[PDB]
């Protein structure tokens, strides 16, 4: 369950040299998977945290000043210095003033003077990083059967909560009567942490590439402050005005906070001060079926009065998928049920939940069927048949080809080298290809990394021009290297 | 600063929108308008020395269009 | 007297226009200047008295360092630090090293470390600018009026000497029996000041220049004073020794002493201890005539009979000087000098001294007069002869032509344009040319200092050879403008 | 220990020649390395001490000039001598200042006039040497794998300190069990003393060498002085001194201890407050291998449960090392290491710790092993499987590939000549080269020293340039010579 | 003086950090070349008879750029 | 450090004679020459450059003095 209507979703239909599944999960998906025996399985990939964190450096948003000063002394004679500025504790700068003759000097001409603030921060934010040992994750599988847990319960027990952390590496999966998953996670080459910097601002946060926040301008700190106030600048925020030239003076500024935001926007969100836990996996693994049995098996097939409880509507597609009711026989009864093409017998099914199950013979229970195409019939064929459904999709086989070729490549970018892991087992195609996008996407289309949106799609043009009208053959790879690629990217980057 | 130099580039995309997916992104070329508006003056200039600067056609529209943008 | 026997010496001839000549003072050296009637007179520099000066700057050159406290911080974990970074009067500094689970961390690869050494010394530079509010020159000046004081005679009231502060202008030189001579001295236009950097160092001291003295490395202070350790460069001495990896620590960087001072090479020494008495340098001075008297006009003839104390010297072109105890009756009144060819008369050398005059009845005075080429016959007295001297002075005509050629050039070398006002009045010819190779000069074979014998010189001969070989005219003024000019100015420069 | 966490060092896999392994070790490198059996080996010369030098050049640097006496004659008559010029430890200088009436004495005109001084020092260096004979090397090799008694921490027996030295030379080493190893260093030819000069100054000390140590400037002295003060020299330091023209004085050049210490920059430092330790130094050694049981290649494997107690970690490039925790039964267990592939065994584990023996089980031991260029999974269980974790280099093989070369000339230069000497018979190859590069490189390794970082450079570019224009394609000899020689040497040394 | 031609080429370069090295070892061009700025006038003319003596592409560059330095 | 700045350049001057005289108005270049002994291979070195590099005779000449001076 909580599988239908999600959006983020695939389904994986095998399990290929035995047990052997390959899948990548978004933190925000459901990871479906069939395989001619086990109840086929759904994938939640929820809260990924992270415990003892390491706060390197610390910028402050807002600033202050305060016991400032100022003098001079004359023309040449002396570059003019102040006492307290001794402690570095504060702020100031040399200046060029024609303090002349009256001013209260002696040879007018031109003369130094600095100006002198105790600086003080207000309100820093600081960042923080971590030790991929200590990315606490959580992964949640489950199997189906009805229930009234229904699609999409945020409490009872749902196939477990197998919390993973690579300080460990292969884990069981304890399901009652369903058997026990052989999980293998990959959680070091998943997101990718002390490369990333969890910074936050105040009760909110952020995930950023590491180069980037140790690098953007600010007044900062070390990360090892424990009372010290000699942030290294002082210089990016408050400023000293020299209007006209005499009472050359210092000012504090506004609290970034805002354009803080406001250019932390490419950035994606994050978590910080709820325990901390930083969402968005992109995590992948293996998932070792081997001991996957089907439940409640060694159950006739219980006939007698049935009825429904609900329609069906569907997403993902043909993710048809309706509850019953039932009186007939107590305890685990498997429960008749087909996938028909209208009368005429020929069936053609895509029952997705490895046979049903009632039991609490007052639970609803329901079903989960992937339809054909056009038109098509349900069955629940118990007794005299008691009931037929006819729904109808509108699955013709080749919009989905279309709609799968696009949805499969919207997460081809967007996964990059990993993508492939969607492709369990591969050898030859699958595997090499996987091979080949590692390389030639880490360098080129992503030697340039760091490139921008706009920029993007623009040499996408630039470039298929000096493609389109070039000269004998080569192009061909030019525009290619053109086509989705930077296009496509242009058009679908931007996270 | 916390005005320029944002988290764009980097490379840390994922499945989930970010802090500011579609609002922010289109403003950038949503102001160039702002501004192209403005002052059309640089985009008559520029299109100019675009006109006799290059002269391959294509030449011309392309740093017509480009200057154009890199003027703030 | 004084410029008697002193080396240098320039002699001058000028009372033209009717007032005024144009001549300088160059301490060690000194002007003899006379013409038609005067007491004709010694003029030399002596003494130039800089008052209340200001201290530009304040080096070191005794570095030494304490409570060296250092920290470090594991691999990435942020930038190592330590409170004591505080304190601006600290050398602070951070370093990578390569730590292991040894120095109990936890990744290795390599930490960042820092040190922290409060800074201080002993012995410091301590510059100067001076101002010519108060550039007071010092002139000592007077005639020969023999007198068996003698001629050297450094003591007593021989001349006296005399003030002059730009503070104020014409100097009226009282000057008994004679009157007042009278002199214009631009103190402003000598020592380019306010260009210069007057110098001290422990107790020895420098004219050195301006920006070369803002230039020169070691930690620097204000010239504000009180509380000082707060020294920047301070990268100038303590060093960060980091061995081979692990660990890194400090040294103070020896002492500096001798090291500056020969560091030095160039400025001119000078004594500035004692209120400082800056010597060296040259002080140019316009000087009127009239309101002046010899004290022989109106003053007898004498008669007969002189004894002669000591022969005849000769030094800077015979100028030779001779002691006669004349005897005759007495009240003092003129001296017959006479010098002629041997035999047959012809007065054919010039006398020095329009004042050969006795004062009291003993004391063997003496006149100073320039015998010609040949064996001049020298003579003194009236009626009975009472004397002639057999005098052969070698050379004297091409010879003493050329090498004050010479002695001017090198004047011209020295002092550059400001020379041709020792010329001595407008000219025309002069006065312009002057205004000619001021610039002129001031632009080529000067207007690109920062040289030395070889480098200079060397840049001559090539300009040269180049200057050699170029078809046409042009060449040539390169080729002179070369030899003998970038040449000579080069091998006379460093002295 | 001793060998993780220490950078820079290189590590040599199998022998060769039966025991005969050829080694280059320093301070700050170490060298791992082991055969095709026998413990793995960590090798760290370390204390270099030397024991008995001379003094031949006790160099002054701050003198004081007393009593000074000076002498004058008169133009030609005797050239001014005072007794003094006799008594050695006296300065003198033959001078001339003017000479007339005025000098109070004479018969005009410039001459003689010379001075002199007492010339007592305080400040001076001491340029120890030592012979072939009074320098011992301790080296540092230890048995790999062992205890959690840190992989480092110089302090506590870990591998023994033989005491090789030129007294002796080739010794063994009795290394508990494992067996005796024995190296047959040579000092002979590496340090290259005597050309060394160990200069001590006011504390610090620096060992230059003599062919130039002896042609550096300053005040003179022989060895043992003492009460001689018979110095050689002076001249070069105080300069009593004569301006524009009269009288002059003796005053010191000042003390020159900076200059120096900014002097000798350019030649390693080394401590010296007890007896002497010179650091750095490259030591060639011979290594013979026989007597070496790698220790329990006699026992089971394990039986399982390896609660780890330390993450793991990738060092300073390939030491990834493991810290694991076994309890259990067995005692005295090898342990079952495996560095496979994603499950398929397709092992891969280049476990480098060979037969990593748990000793007396209370006590958790750890290994190091070289994962792949990718990711690759770890495991050291058994039974039930026991423990598996995951692992991920990051660069790429060719990467490491390009950084052996990195050391290929980080390692070619520095320890150059010799540099060849770092691998065991190869016979022709490493054979023929040594005998070449010795000579080609002693070529421009001879005629071409002294010179400065970028100079060497230069000669590269204008070199590289010469080559370029090329008559017969030998200007690739030139830039070859060029290349990665002229420049890379240039462009690497001088640090 | 112990402040000129110090032990810096001859050899022995020790695979281990010297002492004012490194700090010193870029110093040195830096401190001329301020110097240079500071007096352009010199540099100037010689850059000028630079163009003139010999020249040849690089030629020229070469005389040049040496007597730069030559000058302290 | 201090060491390497000649005040000479600013030539404040005078008839009289400066701090360091003769002493070091030699000095520079016989140091030169002591070192020139040192390396005798480099002057052969420099010469060779020389000699091959450019000549109009000059040219070498003038280059090969440089060089060889030049080395600090
Ligand atoms: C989510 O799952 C819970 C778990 O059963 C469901 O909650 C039950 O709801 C029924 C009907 O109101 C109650 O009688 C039970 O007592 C509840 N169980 C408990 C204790 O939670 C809930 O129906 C599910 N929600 C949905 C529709 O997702
Ligand atoms: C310098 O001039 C002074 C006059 O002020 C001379 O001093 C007198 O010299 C005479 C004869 O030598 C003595 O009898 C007197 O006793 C001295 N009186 C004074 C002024 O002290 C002095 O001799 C001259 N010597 C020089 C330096 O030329
Ligand atoms: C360096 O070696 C020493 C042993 O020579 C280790 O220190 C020992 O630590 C244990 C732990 O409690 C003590 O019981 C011993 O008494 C210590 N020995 C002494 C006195 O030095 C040390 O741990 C090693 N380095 C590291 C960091 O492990
Ligand atoms: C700084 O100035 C404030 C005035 O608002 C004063 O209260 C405080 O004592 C001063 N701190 C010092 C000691 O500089
Ligand atoms: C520095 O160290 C000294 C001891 O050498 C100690 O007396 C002093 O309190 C410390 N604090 C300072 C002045 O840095
Ligand atoms: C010379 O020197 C000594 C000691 O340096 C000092 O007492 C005096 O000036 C002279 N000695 C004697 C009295 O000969």
């Amino acid at each position: 369950m909580r599988c239908i209507g999600i959006s983020n979703r695939d389904f994986v239909e095998g399990v290929s040299g035995g047990s052997w599944v390959d899948i990548v999960l978004e933190h925000g998906s459901c990871v479906t998977t069939m395989a001619k025996n086990k109840p086929t399985l759904d994938f939640e990939l929820i809260e990924t945290e992270a415990k003892q964190p390491a706060t390197l450096r610390k910028y402050c948003i807002e600033a202050k000043l305060t016991n400032t000063t100022t003098d001079s002394r004359c023309p040449t004679q002396g570059e003019p210095s102040l006492n307290e500025e001794q402690d570095k504790r504060f702020v100031c700068k040399h200046s060029m003033v024609d303090r002349g003759w009256g001013n209260g000097c002696g040879l007018f001409g031109k003369g130094g003077i600095v100006t002198c603030a105790m600086f003080t921060c207000k309100k820093n934010m600081k960042g923080k990083v971590v030790q991929p040992e200590n990315l606490e994750y959580t992964i949640v599988i489950t199997p189906h059967s009805g229930e009234e847990h229904a699609v999409g319960n945020d409490t009872g027990k749902h196939g477990k909560e197998i919390k993973i952390t690579p300080q460990s590496s292969i884990t069981e999966a304890e399901l009652t009567g369903y058997g026990t998953v052989t999980m293998e996670c990959s959680p070091r080459t998943g997101l990718d942490f002390n490369e990333m910097v969890l910074l936050q601002m105040e009760n909110k946060a952020w995930l950023v590439h590491r180069q980037w926040f140790l690098d953007l301008p600010l007044p900062w700190l070390p990360g090892a402050d424990t009372q010290g106030s000699n942030w290294i600048q002082k210089e990016t925020l408050v400023t000293f005005k020299n209007p006209h030239a005499k009472k050359q003076d210092v000012v504090v500024l506004g609290s970034q906070e805002g354009a803080m935001h406001t250019a932390l926007t490419g950035a994606t969100e994050i978590q910080m001060s709820s325990g901390n836990l930083l969402f968005t996996g992109h995590l992948k693994c293996r998932l070792r079926m081997d001991k996957l049995q089907l439940k409640g098996m060694s159950y006739s097939m219980c006939t007698g009065k049935f009825k429904v409880v609900k329609e069906i509507a569907e997403t993902q597609h043909g993710t048809i998928v309706i509850r019953v009711q039932y009186e007939g026989d107590g305890s685990p009864c498997k429960i008749p049920f087909e996938i028909m093409d209208l009368e005429k017998r020929h069936v053609l099914g895509r029952l997705i939940t490895v046979n049903p199950i009632v039991t609490e013979k007052d639970s609803p229970v329901n079903i989960e069927a992937e339809p054909p195409f056009g038109d098509s019939y349900i069955i629940i064929g118990v007794e005299p048949g008691q009931l037929k459904l006819n729904w109808f999709k509108k699955g013709s086989s080749i919009g989905q080809m279309i709609e799968t070729t696009m949805r499969g490549a919207k997460r081809m970018a967007i996964l990059g080298d990993t993508a492939w892991d969607f492709g369990s087992l591969g050898g030859v195609f699958t595997s090499i290809g996987k091979a080949l996008h590692q390389v030639f996407g880490a360098i080129y289309g992503a030697a340039f990394s760091g490139v921008s949106w706009i920029m993007k799609i623009l040499i996408g043009v630039i470039i298929t021009w000096i493609g389109m009208n070039s000269r004998s053959t080569s192009l061909s790879v030019s525009l290619v290297l053109v086509g989705v690629v930077t296009l496509y990217l242009g058009v679908m980057v931007q996270a | 600063s916390v005005a320029l130099v944002p988290h764009v580039g980097m490379g840390l995309e994922t499945a989930t929108e970010t802090w500011m997916s579609s609002e922010g992104a289109w403003k950038h070329a949503q102001r160039i308008e702002t501004w192209i508006l403005r002052h059309p003056g640089f985009t008559i200039m520029a299109a100019i020395l675009a006109y006799t600067i290059g002269t391959t056609h294509f030449q011309r529209a392309l740093i017509f269009i480009l200057l154009t943008a890199v003027a703030p």
